[PDB]
RNA sequence: UAAAUCGAGAG
């Protein structure tokens, strides 16, 4: 129950939705909102913070259509992963250079 | 020894109904020592 | 929520609550500052149920 | 249409020195998030090792125990946070602490007058003996079954000169010490890192030719390391712009007002990253990437 | 440079360590009780006691 | 924050009447929950945490013949600091009837304290 | 009271320098920013946990109740 | 368990 879909603020067919994940913060959400606003089907990406106190975290995806929000979210994460991979490539192999 | 004069520093002890003073000079108080007891904290 | 002392019946006021987890202060928002006339350097104020 | 493969095309990690206590390299090429988010998962969700509970047996010194066992808790470890798993705060308190999580570290010194000191002379080293407690006294006690994995790493902290306490004779200290793993949001004691901050590369942009003294002037109004000379026309130019704290003193001169621009880069980083003493730099960014990726990956593995 | 005072360490922290054993050093704290101490102290000494 | 509290027996006796009331634990039947705190002179160990509503020093009572026990009358809890004995400049071998416990409380500052 | 084990702003360790900036400041003649520096203190957050410390336990251990005086 | 008088403060 680390994420959620809130369905008080979707939308019927799933192309707008908002999402709440548990115990983040500023760190993982404008990563996974820089990254998800890169994919070209989503047209309103956010992210809020209910209470600073609170570890609540709200990502807003609205879709142009022809692809679910959940599956946009996925995405997003997909290319979050991978471009942690590729920096930690880089690092790795650069490191050793010197 | 579970007592300290607060004067002369030196370490007594005192009996049941026995008097409240330090035998060893003329003071009559006694801090209590601290013995050897766990005590938990943390360090926050 | 009151302040005293009530100068006049806008400083005694009807707010919803809610429940925050963490500190021992009542939290309000900036907009009832001069509706209180209120500070944040120690004013202290009541709740009644 | 972007996409990884052209991030990774574009991007690219140039290192300008290296250490076991600082490290400092660029990281260009990149959105401001994603540099924000290795900034703030470095100090914040790297695990590390620091004192949690503090049992204390007898403490006659002049410091109350709640702040001896805070700077306990403060004092960094020199132990690799991957050699012990984590702790289950919702099992009993008996059955909490076991070899695979908890370190027990001791601290027993007491204070005694030494007759030898040496007559009309205040050095509290030659008066008293045990006088100063220092990091180095929290002998480390294995238990269980790690008297084996840990021979070879002994278990003294990264700075063994800390200066605890203060004893006097007859005063005591006497306490052991479970240590246990946990992420620096929680406090900061358990943070791994000094500091690990990075700054967008300073831009300066010689709008017009200053040739002349001006420029030997326009020279003064930096740092040594980033405004040279050309040989033939006395005209400045950037050497590099790295070693260029933004002071912005040339403004303050109304010679130069129009004559230099200075921005910042749009996604060039220098990270410059201090390590507490438990692991690397390079280790601590290398721990911050790879905590991102698990997390999105746990997260994606989320049934919404 | 010329508004320059100074941490005076060194000459705070051995005085930390080793109290005087002369005369107490900062005179300008004991005049600042003056009226107390020298009025106390004009009861009974002084002139015809 | 320190804070001193005279816990003292000799308030219900004058003119010479005998203490009816002796520091320590009595030989009655008492339960011995009581030992967290107080040690077999009825005193606090030095350097406890003391909630609120555990004892602080238990006095054997003559007029009833049954253990009684003081508590800490306080919302904030404490360490017990430091104890005095104090005694009584009189000719008599009179028992020991005034203490003054020292407590320190722990005051982190918390969202609201007024710098 | 005592030295802090850390500086409060960025957390470098700065709970071993107190004695040695003693030292650099009476065995070796160094003004007070020379002897931060020579310490490894740049930033002024961590000099000034170490600059303007007094030391005060040294004035709390007189006052020893288990030794006579 | 009170209630007064004097003093110290917060807004
Ligand atoms: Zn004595
Ligand atoms: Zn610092």
């Amino acid at each position: 129950e680390k994420i959620k879909l809130l369905t008080q603020a979707t939308s019927e067919d799933g192309t707008s939705a908002s999402f709440q994940i548990v115990e983040e913060d500023h760190t993982l959400g404008n990563a996974l909102r820089y990254v998800i606003m890169k994919n070209p089907d989503v047209e309103f990406c956010g992210y809020s913070i209910p209470h600073p106190s609170e570890n609540l975290l709200n990502i807003r995806i609205q879709t142009y259509g022809e692809t679910t929000a959940v599956d946009a979210l996925q995405k997003g994460l997909k290319d979050l992963m991978d471009l942690c991979d590729v920096v930690e490539s880089k690092f790795t192999e650069k490191i050793k250079s010197m | 020894l579970k007592y300290i004069c607060a004067e002369c520093s030196s370490k007594l002890s005192l009996s049941r109904t026995d008097a409240v003073r330090c035998k060893d000079c003329g003071h009559r108080i006694l801090l209590k020592a601290r013995t050897k007891r766990l005590v938990q904290f943390e360090a926050r | 929520m009151n302040r005293q002392p009530t100068l006049h019946k806008a400083s005694m006021m009807g707010h919803k609550v809610r429940v925050l987890p963490n500190e021992k202060t009542l939290r309000l928002h900036y907009a009832n500052t001069g509706a209180y006339n209120a500070d944040f350097d120690g004013d202290e104020m009541n709740m009644h149920f | 249409e972007w996409n990884v493969e052209k991030f990774k095309k574009d991007f690219e990690v140039n290192i300008s020195s290296l250490d076991a206590r600082e490290a400092n390299f660029d990281l260009i090429n990149i959105d401001t998030s994603i540099a924000n988010a290795f900034r703030r998962i470095m100090i914040s969700e790297v695990p590390s090792v620091a004192a949690e509970y503090v049992y204390f047996f007898n403490n006659t010194s002049v410091i109350q125990d709640e702040v001896l066992a805070h700077r306990i808790g403060l004092v960094p470890l020199k132990v690799d946070p991957d050699m012990l798993t984590w702790v289950d705060s919702n099992l009993p308190d008996d059955e909490k602490f076991t070899d695979e999580n908890t370190i027990v570290l001791s601290l027993n010194v007491k204070c005694t007058r030494n007759p030898d000191a040496p007559k009309g002379s205040t050095d509290p080293k030659e008066l008293y003996n045990n006088a100063h407690v220092y990091a180095r006294d929290l002998k480390f006690e294995p238990q269980g079954r790690q008297s084996t994995t840990f021979a070879d790493c002994p278990v003294v902290p990264a700075d063994p000169d800390i200066l605890l306490a203060k004893l006097r004779p007859g005063q005591e200290i006497s306490l052991k010490a479970h240590c246990i793993l946990g992420i620096g949001g929680d406090h900061a004691k358990f943070s791994p890192v000094s500091t690990a901050s990075y700054r967008l590369l300073p831009q300066i942009n010689i709008l017009q030719p200053i040739k002349g003294e001006s420029a030997r002037r326009f020279q003064k109004c930096f740092p040594p390391g980033v405004i040279g000379i050309d040989e033939g026309s006395d005209e400045a130019y950037v050497k590099d712009a790295r070693k260029d704290t933004v002071s912005r003193e040339v403004l303050r001169y109304e010679e130069f007002a129009d004559k230099v621009k200075l921005g910042r880069v749009r996604n060039h980083f220098i990270f410059n990253v201090e390590s507490a003493g438990a692991m690397t730099p390079e280790e601590i960014f290398f721990k911050s990437v790879r905590i991102l990726k698990n997390k999105a990956e746990y997260l994606k593995n989320c049934p919404i | 440079q010329a508004r320059t005072a100074d941490f005076r360490t060194l000459e705070r922290e051995s005085r930390f360590i080793n109290p005087p054993k002369d005369k107490s050093a900062f005179p300008l704290l004991q005049e600042a009780v003056q009226p107390h101490i020298g009025s106390f102290n004009a009861l009974t000494e002084g002139p015809d006691g | 924050m320190y804070k001193t509290e005279k816990v003292d027996l000799a308030l219900n006796r004058n003119r010479g009447d005998p203490i009816t009331q002796h520091f320590g634990f009595g030989n009655d039947e008492w339960p011995k929950e009581w030992l967290e705190k107080l040690d077999e002179d009825g005193l606090p160990y030095i350097g406890t945490y003391v909630e609120e509503g555990d004892p602080i020093c238990a006095y054997f009572d003559d007029t009833l013949n049954k253990t009684k026990i003081k508590t800490y009358h306080s919302s904030e809890p404490a360490y017990i600091e430091e104890v005095n004995l104090i005694g009584d400049e009189s000719n008599k071998f009179q028992e020991l009837q005034t203490v003054s416990i020292k407590y320190r409380i722990r005051r982190t500052p918390q969202i609201g304290d007024k710098f | 009271m005592i030295v802090p084990v850390r500086c409060f702003s960025c957390g470098k360790v700065v709970g071993d320098k107190w004695e040695s900036y003693l030292n650099l400041l009476q065995e070796d003649e160094l003004d007070e920013g020379t002897a931060l520096s020579r310490l490894g203190l740049k930033r002024y957050c961590c000099r000034r946990m170490i600059l303007t410390h007094v030391d005060l336990i040294e004035k709390f251990l007189r006052y020893n109740p288990l030794e006579k005086r």
